[PDB]
């Protein structure tokens, strides 16, 4: 997903992310935790960082 | 409803969230494995629901109304699985089961299952293939021996 | 038999029981399926005789 | 025993009530249903417990 910033006077930017769920269910019915990964990118110079 | 209280005691605008506590669901499928003179009922659910325990009601004849099940039938007991071994369970006749899940919070609706004991008589008799001796025949058949 | 809780236990109670004795009911399952194979050797010699 | 404490710290006259935690009772009756070569015991109590 991408959006652009247009305001003039800003000093910091905060990103609110998250997951809807992480439970992993086994065949028997046991539930185990999982993991996920994200990256936050800002277009400095000409390439995303 | 959660509200934030200041240090001076004031209360902010409320925020709300709603949840529901629900009675357990009825069993989806009931597995019936015939035995010698016994039938074993192992209920299963789509969802795990560790709290649930199953309630078994045994009936010789099929019940027309589910509401009538509680009164007419007999209360076998509550467990994860049940076995019904007795003289009355016979291979010829059919027998009906009624199962409902029970929690601390509530109970589900009755579910019906039909089962019968094993009929593979020859497989059972294969255990006694060679061990029948003269002792096992009756008097009406020993007079054959003398004759 | 005695009842047991987390807090304590009761006194013993006695019961007397026996297994089933209706051999005819059990044998009715084998009404027609006994054949010459199930017969013993001491009974097969009767067949030849 | 419960006593009511004022704002200034004083204590009022006491009021009390007594209860007993009891060990479980012995089974009232034991049901024995004969089987082929098995016997089944299902103990029962007057109170649900």
């Amino acid at each position: 997903i991408t959006r652009t910033i247009t305001s003039a006077n800003i000093d910091r930017l905060r990103f609110t992310f998250g997951v809807q769920a992480l439970v992993e269910t086994t065949s028997k019915g046991d539930r185990n935790p999982s993991e996920v990964r994200l990256l936050v990118q800002i277009q400095r110079n000409g390439g995303w960082v | 409803t959660v509200r934030a209280v200041n240090a001076w005691g004031q209360q902010g605008d409320p925020a709300s969230v709603s949840f529901r506590i629900a009675a357990p669901a009825a069993p989806s499928r009931i597995e019936l494995t015939p035995g010698y003179f016994q039938i074993t009922a192992t209920p299963h659910l789509a969802v795990y629901d560790p709290t649930v325990q199953f309630e078994f009601w045994f009936s010789e004849k099929q019940i027309a109304d589910i509401r009538q099940v509680e009164t007419s039938t007999r209360y076998l007991g509550t467990a994860l699985y049940w076995i019904a071994a007795s003289i009355n369970i016979k291979p010829g006749h059919d027998y009906y089961f009624y199962i409902r899940s029970v929690n601390t919070v509530g109970k589900s609706a009755f579910v019906e299952a039909v089962g019968r004991a094993s009929d593979d008589a020859e497989g059972y008799l294969d255990f006694f293939k060679g061990k029948i001796t003269e002792s096992h025949l009756g008097k009406e058949l020993l007079e054959k021996v003398e004759l």
